[PDB]
RNA sequence: GUCGCCUCCUAAAGGGUAACGGAGGCGCCCAAAGGUUCCCUCAGCCUGGUUGGUAAUCAGGUGGUGAGUGUAAGUGCACAAGGGGGCUUGACUGUGAGACUGACAGGUCGAGCAGGGACGAAAGUCGGGACUAGUGAUCUGACGGUGGCUUGUGGAUGCGCC
RNA sequence: UUUCCGGUGGCCAUAGUGGAAGGGAAACACCCGGUCCCAUUCCGAACCCGGUCGUUAAGCCUUCCAACGCUGAUGGUACUGCACGAGGGAUCGUGUGGGAGAGUAAGACGCUGCCGGAAU
RNA sequence: GCGGGGUGGAGCAGCCUGGUAGCUCGUCGGGCUCAUAACCCGAAGGUCGUCGGUUCAAAUCCGGCCCCCGCAACCA
């Protein structure tokens, strides 16, 4: 589970989820990758599930890059309580995903099994994503 | 209580012209200043009242 | 120099009790100083020494046996 | 339940430029209220105790640069 | 009195000629020379009393011949137990005639009578033609008394010369005459203690 | 849990803008940490050096703001508003053209002038503090000054003014 | 009149930083002294005073170097006022006006005023 | 939620506030005794639950966290 060591402010406004990907729309480390076609919030649990799926399928070879980091904290109102009495305590850590953002990258693996591993990973994400490559 | 209000009166016409503050611990004794005395119509030595 | 804040720094010869005598305006209120040893009268570099060591471990053996 | 350790804030101070570029002003008229010298006093402009820039003379307000400083000048009226 | 010192005269004639011939400076005012002498002593065990500073002032005044600048603590440190603004050290800057005659006195008299004196390392230059070293004990300066010193103290002696490079600084200070150049002993202990402490792990 | 004041964010590039929204501060302190005049440049890093160590004091090199600012934060400040020395009391009296900001009470800035000063060779600056919190209307009472009024007159007494 | 240089402004990196080469007639400077005014929280280092011998090594000045930094379009894109439209919904699109930041080509080894100097 | 507590082996002091961590018992070494207990003479023993901050300096000040308590968790 990716959790930042510290943050300046633990209670933050909800991240903007408008617009396309600000940056990181192209592969930078690996040969293949996952590119999100829809925006949304990506929690550390989802990131870990996808990473486990990719690594487990590719076994021992190849290396995986997690381009996004769940450094944005999300508070939760205390359960069964009326509205008010200040903001809640951080409960989830998310990354702000926008369309075109490359989430995961993979290298050192043949294309077919890389594609299958990316499929396994994508079936764990909460937003639509696609397999991309450096045109082979 | 530790920075009391002290009143400066002219040493010529004994007139409580000014009021200010000291430290009592940093300045235990009565303070001497040259201020303008409106009655004496010039700069006269002013002393803290006792 | 500021007047009244510095010590007396008048002339001062120096007899090194070893054939060497100079003159420097030191702080010796009396005057000339008396050197137990100069630099040109000292065993350090005038060469008057040469300890190095005594590393002849075998040389000791034939000294007491050869 | 719970409570907030916040909720305090200071009253609005209403800073900012009060007379913009080219606006005719009288002597002593306040040009900008500010904290610190984001604008330095230029020609015909004085700076007060709380860094307020005010007009030293009648004329038109202009914002410019004097050496390396952002300054506010009052050009005397033609 | 008005008399240009022996060491200054020797410097000018012999050393300026020697440097001009064996460094080949293309300009006459490029031959290095002594710029200043700095006598420091950090007496950091003055955070608990003032008498040690008074003794240090007396000692340095007698040794040099002028009143020292007393430096107050730039920042307070608990583990050194010093507050802000306490006097923790004193130093003297010597130039011109005082520089020349103090250097002459030091070299001709004082360090000769160091206990088991073996010379000074040639590898204590700052890397810019200036050479600083340290004396562990003070009364060896026979210009002071012997049976009234409050406690033994040490000091740092720094020769700042107008020398661009370390090799020419070493040449200048040799020609002026400094026990050193030997070989190991100097550079030896040098390398040693160097490596030794030089590590660091405040973390 | 909160209630007044100050700084930031929310606040949507003037100002303003709510919530038991998100962060912190204030109820002081300083006779210098005020005024003026002159001088100075830091932190960090690298190298050398008695005690001495990551770091005391010293030297050289580097280094433009990352240090510093009595105290929160922001806006400022290296031209320093940061560091140091000299002399001082303007932490004045009588004032306030002209503006800022509030429903109002109110809060804030202020040129110029006179008196009498401080500093500076002068130009000049000085009506506390780099700026913005460190505060409480009115009533009633109190002390000091003044002597306007005082119920027949003169006192007294009481009140008024500051 | 011109050229060169010393002062003093303006623009405040297109000017800086770094490297290379060369220059001093006046001038500037380092430099040489400290007797004299004056000065160092020690030091004639600095400040100040007296000289202008020595020296162009440095400051300074001239030429050269896009190397770091700086400057930087056009077009496109983001965003956006107004007017609409589409999705179950996060949200997205279009019309009509405005229009960046980044990046690209490129610019650039400063510009300009006054006074003085030596020569013309 | 409010308030308190966490310090040698144990049970308890040191907390307005910074700088010197104490008493009792127990542990260990020596006496006394035939031996043990008791008693007598000497010694060691906690960098203060943990993370971080304030500050020249933190057991002490501030916050988070863990553990143990107490209280509250109400009206239909
Ligand atoms: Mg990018
Ligand atoms: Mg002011
Ligand atoms: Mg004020
Ligand atoms: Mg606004
Ligand atoms: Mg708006
Ligand atoms: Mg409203
Ligand atoms: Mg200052
Ligand atoms: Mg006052
Ligand atoms: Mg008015
Ligand atoms: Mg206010
Ligand atoms: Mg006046
Ligand atoms: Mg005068
Ligand atoms: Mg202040
Ligand atoms: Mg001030
Ligand atoms: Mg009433
Ligand atoms: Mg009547
Ligand atoms: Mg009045
Ligand atoms: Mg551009
Ligand atoms: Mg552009
Ligand atoms: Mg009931
Ligand atoms: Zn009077
Ligand atoms: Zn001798």
């Amino acid at each position: 589970m990716l959790i930042p060591r510290r943050v300046k402010y633990r209670k933050q406004h909800h991240p903007k989820r408008t617009g396309a990907a600000k940056g990181g729309t192209q592969l930078a480390f690996g040969d293949y990758g996952i590119q999100a076609t829809e925006g949304g919030y990506l929690t550390n649990r989802q990131i870990e599930a996808a990473r486990i799926a990719m690594t487990r399928y590719i076994k021992r070879g190849g290396k995986v890059w997690i381009n996004v980091y769940p450094d944005r904290p999300m508070t939760k109102h205390p359960a069964e309580s009326r509205m008010g009495s200040g903001k809640g305590t951080p409960e989830w850590w998310i990354a702000n995903i926008k369309p075109g953002r490359v989430l995961f990258e993979l290298s050192g693996v043949p294309e077919d099994v890389a594609r299958e591993a990316m499929r396994l990973a994508i079936h764990k994400l909460p937003m639509k994503a696609r397999f991309i490559s450096r045109e082979g | 209580d530790v920075r009391p209000k002290i009143t400066l009166a002219c040493t010529e016409c004994k007139e409580r012209n000014y009021i200010t503050k000291k430290n009592r611990r940093n300045n235990p004794d009565r303070m001497e200043m040259a201020k303008f005395c409106p009655r004496c119509r010039k700069h006269t030595a002013h002393r803290e009242t006792r | 120099m500021k007047q009244g804040i510095h010590p007396d720094y008048r002339e001062t010869t120096v007899v090194c009790t070893c054939g060497n005598t100079f003159t420097t305006r030191s702080t010796s209120q009396s005057g000339t100083l008396n050197a137990d040893v100069c630099s040109k009268c000292h065993p350090f570099y005038t060469g008057k020494q040469k300890i190095l060591d005594a590393g002849g471990r075998v040389a000791r053996f034939e000294r007491r046996y050869g | 339940a719970s409570s907030s350790r916040n909720g305090r804030d200071s009253n609005a101070q209403r800073l900012g430029v009060k007379r913009f570029g080219g606006q005719l002003v009288n002597a002593g008229e306040i040009i900008v209220r500010q904290r610190g010298t984001h604008f330095h006093p230029g020609d015909g402009v004085g700076r007060g105790g709380d860094d307020t820039l005010f007009a030293l003379r009648d004329g038109n307000v202009e914002f410019g640069t004097r050496r390396g400083r952002r300054v506010v000048n009052v050009t005397p009226v033609e | 009195a008005h008399e240009m010192p022996r060491l200054k005269k020797q410097y000018r004639e012999q050393i300026r000629a020697a440097m001009q011939e064996e460094f080949g400076y293309r300009n006459p005012m490029l031959i290095p020379g002594l710029e200043k002498i700095v006598v420091n002593m950090g007496v950091g065990d003055a955070a608990h009393d003032s008498k040690v500073m008074d003794g240090a002032i007396r000692d340095i005044t007698a040794i040099t011949g002028q009143k020292p600048q007393v430096t107050k603590a730039r920042k307070s440190i608990a583990q050194f137990k010093l507050r802000e603004g306490q006097p923790i050290g004193c130093h003297v800057t010597l130039r011109g005639d005082r520089m020349w005659e103090f250097a002459d006195r030091l070299l001709t008299l004082a360090l000769p009578r160091i206990r088991d004196f073996r010379g000074l390392n040639s590898n204590q230059f700052d890397g810019k033609g200036n050479y600083t070293f340290g004396l562990s004990e003070q009364v060896m300066f026979l210009e002071i008394d012997q049976d009234k010193i409050d406690r033994i103290r040490g000091m740092d002696i720094t020769f700042v010369t107008t020398a661009q490079t370390n090799e020419e600084g070493k040449a200048l200070l040799k020609h002026l005459g400094f026990p050193f150049k030997a070989k190991d002993d100097p550079k030896k202990a040098k390398t040693k203690r160097g490596p030794a402490y030089y590590a660091k792990k405040k973390k």
